[PDB]
């Protein structure tokens, strides 16, 4: 399930997120996110 | 519109005493430091005196000393002094400082004052809580060994506990030199001295990976028939654990030795200070000398 | 002067012969072996150990101090430092002693300054076609 990265040591972040991109995860946010989608996408012969 | 002054005059407004102008007197040829170049200027400007700060970090002071210009001292007067700029190449007649000792045909650099026995010396010119703190004149041997051994005490402080560090550095503050012995004032660790470690050991690590299989197993392979009481300390120094060379190639190994050369050199820039000064023959009293401007 | 100790075997002879020859501009002149006798001049031998030292010594050295600067770095080069030193790792005690080693490093360094910088002597003018003779600036 976990991805294989290709460098062995990773590195630290910095810089504002609107000149390279970064995705940042709460596990609770994520949860959520993945609940309401599921629940939004059945509720939208 | 501007023009570069050579003949730089500084001009007293404390009223001075005889003792004062006396003192100054006794300074005639010696180094003075300015941070501006003007015509006419307040005392206030000159010597060392007006970067310390409460935190007397020994680096900051260090570079600071080396973004500033140079000057001589000539024809004190009363209340009104000279300072005649150095021209490259040019030979001039100087004044040590300091109480290092000086040798014929060594190099000199610049750096900022030491702790040295019960600390004496400091009637130089202290009036109404301002002082005229000079700058020493060392040989290359001494200023080379304070840099390694800052740098040396930084890079210790690094992967250590507290304790183990304070006798470091106690042991790391002092140092031996022709006969005499200096101790480093407040070498507190700061990250101006962090930005030489960094800087230094991505350089070590450099010259860690390119090179090559014969330069580091010659040591080794050296030290199977061969023996003298330098390689018997190299080798203690180092860890411990006849065949053909696994690999021959002159001319990739001509490349990575001529990498690893540029590598070693900008390690070793980090130590190296400004040659300022190359000396000829020294009055036997070790008091004044004639020398030669550089840089 | 690395290869004085391998000599016996023939790439080695080869290789050194390959090495002593050297060309420029209409120059193709031999420069001396730098053995005699298959035996290293003293000043030889004391500058190629200070160089193979100060290569040995910085391969142990840097990880440990490497790895803790690690943590902090905001140019973020001296993670990918760390990472290029744990491959060469796969390519392949007191403070006391880490004192003494630190110094001896930096002793080896300064013994190699004596080969590492050059004097810039001279910049050369125009030269006559008796070009044994040339005009130049003297530069410290």
């Amino acid at each position: 399930s976990l991805l294989h990265t290709f460098w062995r040591l990773p590195v630290a972040v910095f810089f504002e997120p609107h000149e390279e991109n970064v995705l940042r995860c709460p596990e609770r946010v994520l949860r959520r996110l993945l609940e309401d989608a599921a629940v939004t996408m059945r509720g939208g012969d | 519109m501007a023009a570069m002054e050579a003949n730089i005059f500084c001009t007293f407004d404390h009223k001075l005493s005889i003792a004062d102008v006396g003192k100054l007197t006794k300074l005639v040829a010696a180094v003075v430091p300015i941070p501006q170049r003007l015509h006419l200027i307040k005392h206030y400007q000159l010597g060392l005196h007006q970067f310390v700060d409460h935190t007397r970090g020994y680096v900051r002071l260090r570079g600071l000393l080396r973004n500033m210009t140079l000057t001589l001292m000539r024809r004190v007067e009363g209340n009104q002094i000279l300072l005649h700029v150095p021209t490259h190449g040019l030979l001039y007649t100087v004044l040590n400082t300091g109480p290092v000792t000086w040798e014929k045909g060594d190099a000199l650099c610049v750096l900022p004052p030491l702790f040295h026995g019960p600390l004496a010396r400091e009637n130089l010119l202290t009036l109404g809580q301002w002082e005229l703190v000079l700058p020493w004149i060392v040989p290359m041997p001494l200023a080379l060994e304070i840099n390694q051994r800052l740098l040396i005490m930084g890079l210790f402080s690094l992967d250590r506990s507290y304790e183990e560090v304070k006798a470091a550095v106690q042991q790391l503050q002092t140092i031996t030199f022709r006969d005499a012995t200096f101790t480093i004032p407040d070498p507190v660790i700061d990250q101006h001295l962090l930005i030489d470690m960094k800087t230094a050991c991505l350089s070590m690590s450099m010259v860690a990976n390119l090179a090559s299989e014969l330069t580091m197993t010659y040591v080794r392979k050296l030290a199977l028939e061969d023996s003298s009481m330098l390689l018997v300390k190299c080798q203690e120094l180092l860890m411990r654990l006849p065949a053909r060379p696994q690999h021959v190639s002159p001319d990739d190994e001509i490349a990575r030795l001529s990498a690893l050369f540029v590598m070693l050199r900008q390690l070793d820039d980090l130590i190296r200070e400004q040659v300022v000064f190359t000396v000829c023959d020294v009055s036997p009293d070790n008091k004044s000398a004639t020398c030669i401007f550089k840089g | 002067g690395l290869f004085s100790l391998d000599r016996s075997y023939e790439e080695v002879k080869a290789a050194v012969q390959q090495l002593q020859t050297i060309t420029f501009r209409d120059a193709t002149f031999t420069i001396p072996d730098p053995v005699i006798d298959q035996h290293l001049l003293i000043d030889m031998k004391t500058a190629c150990l200070s160089m193979s030292m100060v290569a040995n010594l910085a391969s142990e050295l840097t990880m440990t101090y490497v790895r803790k600067l690690a943590l902090e770095d905001s140019s973020m080069l001296l993670v990918k430092c760390q990472e290029l030193l744990m491959r060469l790792d796969r390519e392949r005690v007191s403070p006391d002693d880490e004192i003494a080693r630190l110094s001896a490093l930096f002793v080896m360094l300064r013994q190699l300054d004596d080969l590492i910088r050059e004097q810039v002597v001279f910049t050369v003018c125009d030269v006559s076609p008796d070009n044994k003779s040339a005009t130049c600036i003297f530069k410290g």
